């Protein structure tokens, strides 16, 4: 019953690597900047980036976080991670929305390799 | 050589782009877009906020 927790709500423009075009390319295949939280279950201490356009809230990223996650703070204000699929790519609008969503990326990796 | 702000792939060096502070997009692709709405912002009245740009007051505050 226990709705999972929002730790943390940033705005970025979530993107994926296209390797046969090798290039960045918007998640969800539309432009726009989403809202970003990371959820966690607090029963089962598992973690997940849930990502939805702000425009009409559709869900663009539904990604788990696993023990062991290579964060990648690429610059300042876009942050990257891959696993055996994709890379996936967060645009923040600003140096506090980076910031903030790596915090919790840590906070959650913290749980995860407890 | 610079990366796009909207779409985050680098701009020819030798090219215009569009620029604000230390952000820059690409002025020939759709890239310098209403961070909220997509509506192509180039030529037209703009609200920059860091990295965002807006279109509109309404969608300013829709992203607030
Ligand atoms: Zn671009
Ligand atoms: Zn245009
Ligand atoms: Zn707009």
């Amino acid at each position: 019953r226990m709705s999972e927790q929002s730790i943390c709500q940033a705005r970025a423009a979530v993107m994926v690597y296209d390797d046969a075009n090798k290039k960045w390319v918007p998640a969800g295949g539309s432009t726009g900047f989403s809202r970003v939280h990371i959820y966690h279950h607090t029963g089962n201490n598992t973690f997940r980036v849930v990502g939805r356009k702000i425009q009409d809230h559709q869900v663009v990223i539904n990604c788990a976080i696993p023990k062991g996650l290579k964060y990648n703070q690429a610059t300042q204000t876009f942050h990257q991670w891959r696993d055996a699929r994709q890379v996936y790519g967060l645009n923040f609008g600003s140096k506090e929305d980076a910031n903030v969503f790596a915090s919790a990326m840590m906070h959650a990796l913290e749980v995860l390799n407890s | 050589a610079v990366v796009c702000q909207g779409c985050h792939n680098a701009i020819d060096p030798e090219v215009q782009r569009v620029t604000y502070n230390n952000f820059s997009w690409h002025a020939s692709t759709e890239c310098f877009l209403c961070s909220c709405c997509s509506k192509c912002l180039i030529g037209q009245k703009f609200m920059p906020v860091e990295g965002m740009v807006f279109c509109s007051v309404e969608c300013k505050k829709r992203m607030s």
